[PDB]
């Protein structure tokens, strides 16, 4: 037997669909970013919870994540991403 | 004229059809 | 939004008792403070009673069901729709067994009005065979997609609740007998979210109504 | 052809029609009234080439329909939704 | 095409005093017929308790239709635990209207009617005969088909029939030899014999006698005009307990 | 109404959320959290694959492939910094010149 | 002359082919489709790896069957599939759900009054039918063989020209037709249609058929049998023809085994046990009843509809469910001929007879074997107490 | 179908009150001509007289139509 | 093969049989004594006709299952009576079409640089004959 696998190479294609409509994705590059994805969350979150843990705090929350992010991306994309969180969660918020 | 293929005709046929019947049955009789 | 979030926060809670919803009522037809979409959002997330509604307030309430004419140009007009959404409101909540035979007339709420003067003719001497001849005629007038069905539901009300009475079950056969809209005339639905919420509005403080 | 009228649509609208009179159809009359309809449409843009309260009433009157607009607006009575035949009566 | 239904009747009312409230009820005057018969004259049906007192009432303003031809029988008989049953047949309403009156007037109680299987085929046996001016006893051969509906799982037997013509009905009877309810007395065995098959038990749905007449669950479907006297005499005797 | 369409998001929020709750990171989240790092997330998708569109475009073809993938993740120098560890599969390696 | 080939495009509603199409699966959708665009090519742009890589991709993501329909009517093939494609559509659909099709049975006799066991090469079959069918009407013939029985099936369908049309120039369809043939019998199954070009299609195998001694079809039953499964079991060649209902398990022939079986385990040293038959009628006349009498009984009635203590194929549901019989005794009293026609309708005639066995309505020990279940399939008219098939 | 849905029908092959008023008297007018056309049409049938309203009859009725219109 | 005597005739009938529909049991039981099967003799005569008509069906199965046993043959496809027979020898595949113990027919479909029509025509030839000594002569003629 084989289980369904996670992927999100569904989204990876939708947002190249707004990107560049007329281009396709190979294979081996879907793969490639659908791996993307998993390593950044991964080396996101470990560190967002382990800074948690250095406040003594129980919650990993907003404030970790912004935090964990602004750390290890670097400092050009760091900003972006920073603002790009920030707008996106006050974005939910207001719903 | 009036097309139409429905009750008062078609039983016509089939009354015929027994009748032929009937007929070549009765034209073998002694009487 | 704010003076509807300060409606919307008081019958939350405080609910809408019968001269709240008398006066609330007025203001929607009476004032252009309140717009429309929301008018048809409010008579069906806004009101809501304390219990059943009195007979004079269904009576100053059915003021705003009427319509204009080449007689009463001068009288505000509710606009249908708004008087359709708020006839379906009454379907979630004894002269007015004879109003509301004629407001089952209008053809934009005759469905909404069905329940309502079913749940009028709750005796067998609330029925009366006279009335069916109105009620017949709206269902075999062409323009009223909802008069068979919606008459076909009061006449099988009259033909069992009455009990005596000529033979007008076969004037039940002369409605369409395809009886499409008539299914769901007899299933008919009390929007159970609002009635949830209905429920606490009756749960807060008093019991009995 | 984008001027035919359905035949389901015929039947709706006649279903009532037979309660006042219980006028009776097999399915080639269906087709036929269906088909004859567009030839109903154009002499009937003949007659009426444009709207006006007396230009209607009195094209209603040539057709033999009605005698005058009294008859007229007994026919609206008779033929639209509740609140319409008023707003028409307004327009008289 | 002339179906009927059947009520009965909690008490022994004397139909005729109360006979004028009821026309000005019903704004017309209706006939009533008298008649005391002797229904099982047979031996073995009996010689007394027979007296059985028959009234025909009719709402004929005209005789068009069933509806306006619609005609009711009382039949009573005073040593009957329950005295008198109604029959009726016909759409019209104004069968309702006399209902409403009889139940309001004589304080009388009524209820509808039901046949068990049994009771088809002896109504069914008592459908066929007839009787001549000479006080003799007949029968009249009808095609029989006797039509089930069971339920089955999975609707595996939704419905079968057994059809018997004129031809085999008599046969069956003569070779039974001389006897007066031929359908209970030898077609059923019969079947029983050639298959296993106990109609009794079986859910009988109906019985048809072709052309003249088809006895059902809840009514009677005749080709004459009026039911012979044994059919209202067997529905009396089944009213009972 | 899902919440990545709430948020504005393609991305699933929802996934984000229960894997957040599978990675064991820590007993309690905040709510705002996985909405955020969803956020992150397809904003880095959305930049590379957007650079390997760019590189595609060099090359003349409408399909992304590994060779553009690692071309531009190696060109952009944050990227690089980003993913300095990486190396791409069927990637290759950057001229001299 | 006029035979078709494989490349050529008919007409029909696209709508029709679509709601056919959305009964298969996704694997099937993308097997044929691989073979199709490897032997046809397509309008789309690309190698078929680059056109396996795109359904790949598709696929995992968990695209629904309406994207993969859609682009098959309209952008790999928007024109209009070929007759093939076509035919094998409608195999797919007869595979999946053979339950849906009515089947007849025809038999094959020669001058004398013999069955003919026909013996069938597919090619030669094949291109004669073609020849004969071309001089008359345009007809396409597409043949194979089910996956799990022993049977050639054919499907042929008929075109004519053109309502009115310009140059267009397509061939309007038409209703399909079917026929299968077993390995080895001298029976034929075929679609229950009246039509004149059934007709014309039968007859045409008929003549193709001889190539030695004359042939002709003969019907052997009026009523349509579903399920191909079935009218296979029931007249193809096989053990159970001819010892259906009681007579089934000779069909099995497990109950024996070969004689040089070992000896302590033949089932004669170890044997059975039964119930005592009571044949005084009490059946009419009548819990105050124990279990295991009750379960031989239940078993009396299992054998007496189903052949086996086990119950060869719920516990009513029969070998072939029969939907419709009309028996018809003829029996002799006092010189005088008597007739009883019984009519049965439902899913399972005979299910539902034992089932009111089970329920005590009949005595077993007097339901004749034709009622049973023998001579399954077959209404006819018994006489002398010898079943015999209606004409 | 609702008569306003003819006045619908009518606008569309056609082409605010006065106007709105104009094309409701006109489906009016559509609708009692049709029914005008089937009432004629049982005429026919009636002369004929046999069950039902068979197709030459609404012929008939539209040919006496417009012989008088 | 099961069967049953007559009600009146005393005589038998063929009830109910499992003997496939290619073997006509019927045809033979009323050829036997002119159709009026009485006795046991004449019942044990119907009963060796198709016994012997089982067994040429078996016989044919035996020997050709024993030909792909030994690889004289490659795979082959058999008809339910092993009548019509298809098989590969080693690249060439024939088509046969056997009565009781003896090939009546030969088809030879492969196309091969030395196998002319002569040559084709005269492997078809001897081809035929009796089955005993197919095998031998296909085993000769291996090249």
């Amino acid at each position: 037997s084989k289980a369904r696998k996670e992927t999100y190479s569904s989204y990876i294609y939708k947002v190249l669909k707004q990107t560049h409509p007329d281009t396709g994705i190979s294979q081996k590059s879907m793969s490639i970013l659908n791996s993307f994805v998993n390593d950044i969350f991964e080396r996101i979150a470990t560190e967002a919870s382990k800074l948690a843990a250095y406040n003594k705090k129980s919650t990993i929350s907003a404030r970790e994540i912004q935090t964990a992010v602004r750390l290890i991306l670097p400092g050009e994309l760091a900003k972006h991403a920073v603002s790009e969180g920030t707008r996106a969660v006050t974005k939910y918020s207001s719903s | 004229k009036q097309r139409k293929d429905s009750h008062k005709e078609v039983e016509r046929r089939r009354r015929e059809n027994i009748n032929t019947a009937i007929n070549v049955l009765s034209d073998l009789l002694p009487v | 939004k704010t003076t509807l979030s300060l409606l919307y926060e008081k019958s939350k809670q405080y609910g809408l008792s019968s001269p709240q919803l008398q006066a609330l009522v007025r203001l929607l037809c009476e004032t252009s403070i309140i717009d429309t979409v929301t008018k048809v959002y409010i008579v069906e997330n806004c009101f809501l009673p304390d219990g059943y509604l009195t007979k004079e307030l269904l009576l100053e309430i059915i003021n705003h069901l009427g319509t204009p004419t080449v007689f009463s140009r001068y009288r505000i007009q509710t606009p249908p729709v708004l008087q359709s959404a708020l006839c379906k409101w009454l379907v979630h909540v004894n002269i007015s067994s004879s109003i509301w035979l004629h407001l089952w007339q209008f053809s934009f709420l005759q469905k909404w009005i069905t329940p309502l003067v079913i749940w009028q003719a709750t005796t067998p001497v609330d029925v009366k065979p006279w009335k069916l001849s109105i009620i017949k005629r709206c269902a075999m007038h062409p323009g009223y997609r909802d008069a068979p069905g919606s008459a076909t539901l009061i006449l099988q009300r009259f033909q069992c609740l009455v009990g005596a009475s000529s033979q007008i079950t076969e004037s039940i056969i002369t409605i369409n007998c395809n009886r499409k809209t008539l299914k769901s005339h007899r299933n008919l639905k009390l929007d159970a979210h609002f009635l949830s919420i209905l429920k606490r509005i009756l749960s807060r403080a008093h019991p009995a109504n | 052809s984008i001027k035919p009228l359905q035949i389901m649509d015929l039947k709706h609208l006649t279903r009532q029609f037979l309660n006042e009179n219980r006028i009776i159809l097999p399915k080639q009359t269906w087709s036929t009234i269906q088909e004859e309809s567009l030839n109903i449409m154009d002499f009937l843009k003949q007659k009426i080439g444009t709207l006006q309260k007396q230009e209607l009433v009195d094209s209603f009157i040539d057709m033999g329909i009605i005698n005058n607009v009294d008859d007229m607006f007994e026919l609206a009575h008779e033929l639209l939704p509740l609140e319409l035949q008023s707003r028409i009566e307004s327009y008289l | 095409p002339y179906t009927w239904k059947f009520l009965g009747i909690s008490k022994q009312l004397s139909l005729e005093n109360g006979i004028a409230k009821l026309n000005q009820l019903l704004n017309l005057e209706v006939d009533l017929d008298i008649q005391t018969i002797r229904v099982p004259s047979d031996p073995d049906g009996g010689t007394a308790a027979d007296e059985y007192i028959r009234y025909e009432m009719r709402l004929d303003i005209s005789n068009l239709d069933e509806g306006t031809y619609s005609k009711f029988i009382f039949l009573g008989n005073s040593k009957m635990e329950v005295p008198m049953f109604l029959c009726y047949c016909g759409t019209d309403n104004r069968n309702e209207v006399v209902l409403q009156w009889l139940k309001a007037e004589y304080g009388v109680i009524m209820w509808p009617i039901k046949f068990e299987q049994k009771t088809m085929i002896k109504l069914a046996d008592a459908s066929i005969v007839h009787v001549t001016k000479e006080n003799i006893e007949q029968i009249t051969w009808f095609s029989s088909k006797l039509y089930f509906e069971p339920e089955t799982q999975d609707k595996n037997l939704r419905q079968f029939s057994i059809e018997i013509p004129r031809e085999s009905c008599e046969g069956l009877a003569l070779g039974y030899g001389n006897t007066m309810h031929p359908y209970n007395d030898a077609i059923v065995p019969y079947i029983y014999n050639e298959t296993g098959m106990a109609v009794e038990r079986l859910p009988l749905t109906s019985v048809i006698l072709a052309g003249h007449t088809k006895i059902m669950r809840e009514s009677i479907v005749t080709s004459t005009r009026s039911l012979r006297n044994r059919v209202l005499a067997v529905v009396l005797q089944s009213i009972q307990f | 109404q899902s919440r990545s369409a709430k948020a504005g998001l393609t991305f699933p929020v929802g996934r984000v959320h229960r894997l957040l709750r599978r990675g064991n990171y820590a007993q309690r989240i905040g709510s705002g959290a996985p909405v955020y790092l969803t956020a992150v997330l397809e904003y880095l998708a959305a930049e590379i694959l957007e650079l390997a569109g760019n590189a595609a475009r060099d090359n003349k073809k409408t399909r992304i492939i590994p060779r553009h993938l690692q071309l531009a993740i190696r060109n952009d120098d944050e990227l690089n910094k980003l993913l300095g560890n990486v190396t791409i599969a069927q990637g290759g390696v950057l001229p001299n010149i | 002359e006029l035979r078709l080939e494989d490349n050529y495009v008919p007409t029909s509603d696209t709508l029709v082919v679509f709601k056919q199409l959305m009964k298969l699966p996704v694997t099937v959708l993308y097997d044929l489709t691989l073979s199709w665009f490897a032997k046809f090519g397509g309008s789309f742009d690309g190698d078929i790896y680059l056109l396996t890589e795109t359904l790949d991709l598709l696929i995992e993501k968990g695209v629904r069957r309406n994207v993969i329909v859609n682009r098959i009517l309209y952008v790999y093939w928007p024109d209009g599939l070929n007759v093939f494609q076509l035919a094998e559509i409608d195999c797919h659909l007869m595979i999946s759900k053979p339950e849906k099709f009515k089947w007849l049975p025809s038999k094959a006799l020669r001058g004398d009054g013999k069955p003919y066991v026909v013996k069938l090469q597919p090619a030669k079959f094949i291109e004669n039918l073609q020849t004969d069918l071309a001089k008359i009407y345009h007809c396409h013939v597409y043949m194979f063989k089910h996956p799990s029985l022993p049977v050639l099936i054919t499907r042929i369908q008929l075109f004519d020209s053109n309502l009115d049309k310009f140059q267009g120039k397509p061939l309007i369809s038409r209703r399909p037709y079917y026929v299968a043939f077993p390995l080895n019998s001298p029976i034929i199954f075929h679609s229950v249609d009246k039509d004149i070009y059934a007709r014309l299609v039968l007859q045409s195998i008929s003549r193709t058929i001889s190539e030695r001694e004359t042939i002709i079809f003969k019907p052997v039953q009026k009523i349509p049998v579903k399920s191909i499964h079935n009218i296979m079991t029931l007249l193809g060649p096989s053990r159970f023809a001819e010892s259906m209902g009681p007579w089934e398990c000779y069909a099995s022939a497990n109950f024996e085994r070969s004689p040089l079986h070992d000896y302590k385990k033949h089932q004669g040293l170890t044997g059975k046990k039964v119930m005592v038959r009571e044949f005084d009628d009490s059946f009419l006349n009548d819990g105050k009843e124990e279990p295991e009498i009750r379960r031989l009984r239940l078993e009396k009635n299992m054998i007496k509809f189903k052949g086996s203590a086990n119950g060869v194929m719920s516990r009513y549901s029969s070998l072939v469910p029969i939907e419709k019989v009309g028996f018809t005794l003829k029996n002799e009293i006092n010189s005088r001929i008597i007739t009883i026609k019984l009519k049965f309708n439902g899913n399972d005639i005979f299910g539902g007879l034992h089932e009111l066995c089970d329920k005590n309505l009949i005595n077993i020990d007097k339901v004749p074997g034709w009622l049973a279940g023998e001579n399954g399939s077959f209404s006819g008219t018994i006489m002398n107490g010898d079943f015999q098939r209606e004409q | 179908m609702d008569t306003e849905a003819l006045a619908n029908y009518l606008l569309r092959q056609l082409s605010s009150s006065q106007e709105y008023n104009k094309k409701l008297l006109l489906a009016c007018g559509f609708q009692a001509i049709l029914r005008k056309i089937l009432l004629d049409a049982r005429t026919r049938a009636t002369a004929e007289g046999l069950r039902e309203v068979y197709p030459y009859h609404i012929e008939a009725a539209t040919q006496a139509f417009l012989d008088s219109q | 093969v099961l069967l049953k005597k007559r009600i009146k005739s005393n005589s038998w009938f063929l009830f109910k049989h499992t003997i496939p529909s290619f073997i006509d049991v019927q045809g033979i039981f009323d050829d036997t004594n002119g159709g009026l099967v009485i006795s046991h003799d004449d019942a044990y005569l119907f009963a060796k006709r198709v016994f012997l008509q089982l067994v040429e069906v078996q016989k044919r199965r035996q020997i050709f299952k024993d030909l792909e046993a030994k690889k004289i043959i490659h795979d082959l496809d058999l008809d339910l009576e092993s009548s019509m027979v298809s098989f590969f020898v080693k690249d060439i595949k024939v088509e046969l079409f056997v009565k009781q113990n003896e090939i009546v027919s030969c088809s030879i479909l492969d196309d091969i640089h030395d196998f002319s029509q002569n040559n084709k025509s005269k492997w078809e030839i001897a081809l035929l004959g009796s089955l005993d000594d197919l095998e031998l002569k296909l085993n000769h003629s291996f090249a």
